[PDB]
């Protein structure tokens, strides 16, 4: 047999009763916020395929990270680094 | 002249020189770029 | 020389670590969200 000693604060167990909530409910909605956010990448690759059809010089630059330059050779895209020119050494003709 | 493609072929490709056959290829032997934004979402650690 | 008179309450202190807790990891999530909306539309320009 035992006796049993009872804290004189319950602040302990309100906290972690508001500290719960909080992040059960933050938990579920960035969840939601990601799987949301992946079907919509899963889901917008279509428009990626289908752009890429159009100039593959955009995308595969925006996508590659530099400045290429490619085409497609059926269901995959060739790509080639492009050379920077200065900007002052360029003359557009009048007509 | 020049012809050379790839063609999307089960789960791998088909590559294609000048109009023969040449041989087939995995997912893996092609570097894969990204058309998508990543989105690293954590989660409130529990916490007693 | 001084004497310290320490509080009877503790609660601000672990109130203090939970809201920054929350806000910490709140804020960190948020601001992954935005700059991947922000990658998003420089994303979708194209």
């Amino acid at each position: 047999v035992e006796r049993i000693k009872t804290t004189s604060s319950i602040e302990f167990a309100r906290l972690q009763f508001t500290y719960n909530h909080i992040q059960r409910h933050v938990n579920d909605m960035l969840g939601r916020v990601a799987i949301a956010w992946c079907e919509l990448q899963n889901h917008e690759l279509t428009l990626w395929n289908e752009a890429r059809k159009l100039n593959p010089n955009a995308i595969a630059s925006v996508t590659v990270g530099r400045r290429v330059s490619a085409r497609m050779l059926g269901d995959v895209m060739a790509v080639s680094t492009c050379v920077p020119v200065a900007a002052d050494n360029v003359i557009v003709q009048n007509s | 002249v020049g012809h050379r493609r790839y063609f999307t072929f089960g789960g791998g490709y088909v590559y294609f020189e000048e109009y023969a056959y040449s041989h087939q290829l995995s997912r893996a032997d092609i570097t894969t770029v990204s058309t998508f934004i990543d989105l690293n979402i954590t989660m409130l650690e529990d916490h007693e």
